[PDB]
């Protein structure tokens, strides 16, 4: 299986399945196996992952779908997150 | 049944998942293609628990609805240099700043 | 154009919420006008007449947020066989990140605030434009 690294400001590496980093046009072009993102920090970097899982999980099925969990305290960081990532 | 997991070492953390009927050393070998370390060089743990080899993830506590694709489960990773295994680390993530007033 | 046909032939439905938000029925008049009807609490579900060849969606009562029904924009009751009711199945959708977050920051601060966020102009904007029936009337179009 593929996998791809993705580290966040503070250094924390994590690792995924290219197919589902792969989500994000982004990180796309800026593969195309290793990517830094110098403004997205670790509390924030570890969610976009946990939604690759649950959108990669979820899409195109039968059984009922779950809310996608956000704390209020990384709202604003995880929401410009997004839309740099176009996630 | 699928369970959810993130493995954790230092400041390394894999988003992968699993059988519930799956074997711990099973997932050894999982980690061994990632980062290239034999079975017989790591130890996994379920907080400060060390788990065996044999057990199944289900029989550990991993069940398909507590570890779930949008909140995995934590499993800990420790490796062994030379002689001997180092103690399990696993750096935390950072803090979120303050809510702003906005926000409150 | 996007409007029900006056067909006056009687089909059983039943709504099913299986969403954990509460759920406004939005039924499209004969001139394509939306019309609300009651709404139905998270988990529970309600048999109602409608008929053949109307129009219904159905959205968060509090926000607006989109819904699908049976897997879709749009439900429009059908032929009843054997007399079972056709089952409308009501679920989230899978939202993307900005969207969800977008969702999340509109439930936290009022409006008149959204301004004051430290934010680019144009997530501001997105923040401000907010779920709205006619919008989408207007896209599905
Ligand atoms: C008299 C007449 O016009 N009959 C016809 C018709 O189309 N009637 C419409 C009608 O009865 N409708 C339109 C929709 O198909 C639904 C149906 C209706 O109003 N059914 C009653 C009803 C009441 C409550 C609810 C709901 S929704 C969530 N909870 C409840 C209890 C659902 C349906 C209406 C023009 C009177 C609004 C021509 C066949």
């Amino acid at each position: 299986m593929m996998y791809v690294k993705l580290i966040s400001s503070d250094g924390h590496e994590f690792i995924v399945k290219r197919e589902h980093a792969l989500t994000s046009g982004t990180i796309k072009a800026m593969l195309s196996n290793e990517v830094n993102f110098r403004e997205i920090p670790s509390h924030v970097l570890s969610k976009v992952c946990m939604y690759f899982t649950y959108k990669v999980r979820y899409t195109n099925s039968s059984t009922e779908i779950p809310e996608f969990p956000i704390a209020p305290e990384i709202a604003l960081e995880l929401l410009m997150a997004a839309n740099f990532l176009d996630c | 049944m699928d369970v959810f997991l993130m493995i954790r070492r230092h400041k390394t953390t894999i988003f992968t998942d699993a059988k519930e009927s799956s074997t711990v050393f099973e997932l050894k070998r999982i980690v061994e293609g990632i980062l290239k370390r034999p079975p017989d060089e790591q130890r996994l743990y379920k907080d400060d628990q060390l788990l065996d080899d044999g057990k199944t993830l289900g029989e550990c506590g991993f069940t398909s609805q507590t570890a779930r694709p949008q909140a995995p489960a934590t499993v800990g990773l420790a490796f062994r240099a030379d002689d001997t295994f180092e103690a399990l680390c696993i750096e935390p993530f950072s803090s979120p700043p303050e809510l702003p007033d906005v926000m409150k | 154009v996007l409007r029900s046909v006056n067909s006056r032939e009687p089909s059983q439905v039943i709504f099913c919420n299986r969403s954990p938000r509460v759920v406004l029925p939005v039924w499209l008049n004969f001139d394509g006008e939306p019309q609300p009807y009651p709404t139905l609490p998270p988990g529970t579900g309600r048999r109602i007449h409608s008929y053949r060849g109307h129009l219904w969606l159905f959205r968060d009562a509090g926000t607006h947020d989109g819904l699908l029904v049976n897997q879709t924009e749009l439900f429009v009751p059908s032929l009843n066989v054997d007399g079972q009711p056709i089952f409308a199945n009501i679920t989230l959708p899978v939202y993307t990140l900005k969207e969800r977050c977008l969702q999340v920051v509109r439930s936290l601060v009022k409006p008149e605030n959204y301004r004051r966020l430290d934010i680019v102009r144009s997530l501001y904007e997105d923040l401000e434009d907010h779920p709205n029936v006619q919008k989408d009337l207007e896209r599905l179009t």
